[PDB]
């Protein structure tokens, strides 16, 4: 999912 | 975890400085395609801002992955909503989606069954404007949102919970509020969430009409958010 | 207004005495339970129970010194609220299950059943699993429950409406304030217990749309069809 | 109407 990459940056 | 030793006033400075910027919308009367389109276009930019905006609340990035994940997803509606309502504030009867795309309910009634919640929306800020309500009450009841609304789907978010309590009342004795005003103003704040609570309900069952309609293709992002809703 | 002269002792008795009665099912154990039989049980259950929330709803204090059509309004809004609220109460001291009535106690793998409902049926156990971590009391469940009556609806709303409303309500406040100092609660103690009963009611408010849409799905659906004052109910999310 | 009966019933 999308939410997991911005939430990792 | 440094969010539970940190002072009323720390508290404070550091919602507000965590704070996400207003966003412009694509510039240039509308349809139900360009409204749409427009509206999308910004929600889809503010829940990047937001999501990053999550990560310094205080407490949030003290918990597992997926765990801010589930709180995201079931709050992104309500802290998004609660957002315009506050920029919206010193412009009543209409809604400050940016500062070039300023609407009032009548605009609102270009997009099907998007009225019912522009009066709800709008309803609230004429709520935060009667209460006077403040920035430093404003970013604590966000941050409420986000740690409260998905949590009863845990010790250490009502732990944090508990913190903004105590941050919210300090605030309120800052101003010279007698202690029965307090616990008065602070259940009057808190009974609003229940209202921006059954907006964002309201407002995630008019997206899923308007994917099902397929006017605007919805953001992949903005699928998802709507997507977890079940 | 004579809810307005009540001190905060005076406003609990009132709530108190103003209680429903719960009800009991028509529920026959002789026979497995399946979809049409377990929704027709509910829906009789919670027609019942309506009635005697309307009547509960004019013995709260300040609601009968307002005109029809805004206890009409506060009633549509917070009607399946007040229900669930009752639902999750009554089942407090029974984990992992819903006391609907005395005669009929359900999990989460009867509540299986009737599709798409088990979700909020572990919402429902959720919340009595908080007010069981809590240990919320009955003269804090009859103030939250008369909260919910006033401010749900408070919000849709030329003659002063709701400066009366939300005045009642900030009684209501000073009053769970009241109940908490007996308690031994310091002040700090108060204002975050006060938080944490306030916040419940955004999760009652969820649980509230969720399960309104589910009943908008049931007999559109066609099952066991609904008491005509439920559709009525029911036709006020439009 | 029945609520709208049992409120002044
Ligand atoms: C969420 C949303 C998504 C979408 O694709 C189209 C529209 C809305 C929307 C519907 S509404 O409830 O009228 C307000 C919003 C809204 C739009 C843009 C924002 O930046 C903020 C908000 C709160
Ligand atoms: C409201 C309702 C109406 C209906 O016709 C069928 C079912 C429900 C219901 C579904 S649910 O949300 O699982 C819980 C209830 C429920 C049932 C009986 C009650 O006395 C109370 C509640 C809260």
């Amino acid at each position: 999912k999308i939410l997991h990459r911005l939430l990792q940056d | 975890s440094l969010a539970l030793s940190l002072t009323a006033d720390q508290m404070v400075s550091a919602l507000l400085d965590a704070e996400p910027p207003i966003l412009y919308s694509e510039y240039d009367p509308f349809s139900e395609a360009s409204m749409m389109g427009l509206l999308t276009n910004l929600a889809d930019r503010e829940l990047v801002h937001m999501i990053n905006w999550a990560k310094r609340v205080p407490g949030f990035v003290d918990l597992t992955l997926h765990d801010q994940v589930h709180l995201l997803e079931c709050a992104w509606l309500e802290i998004l909503m609660i957002g315009l309502v506050w920029r919206s504030m010193e412009h009543p009867g209409k809604l400050l989606f940016a500062p070039n795309l300023l609407l009032d309910r009548n605009q609102g009634k270009c997009v099907e069954g998007m009225v019912e919640i522009f009066d709800m929306l709008l309803a609230t800020s004429s709520r935060f404007r009667m209460m006077n309500l403040q920035g430093e009450e404003f970013v604590c009841l966000k941050s409420i949102i986000l740690l409260n609304s998905g949590v009863y789907t845990k010790d250490h978010i009502h732990r944090v919970l508990d913190k903004i309590t105590d941050t919210l009342i300090h605030l309120m004795a800052k101003a010279g509020l007698t202690l029965q005003q307090q616990h008065q103003r602070l259940a009057q704040l808190l009974l609003i969430l229940s209202h921006i609570r059954h907006m964002s309900n309201k407002g995630m069952e008019h997206l899923y009409s308007m994917k099902c309609k397929n006017v605007v293709p919805l953001s992949d992002l903005l699928l998802e958010m709507l997507d977890a809703h079940r």
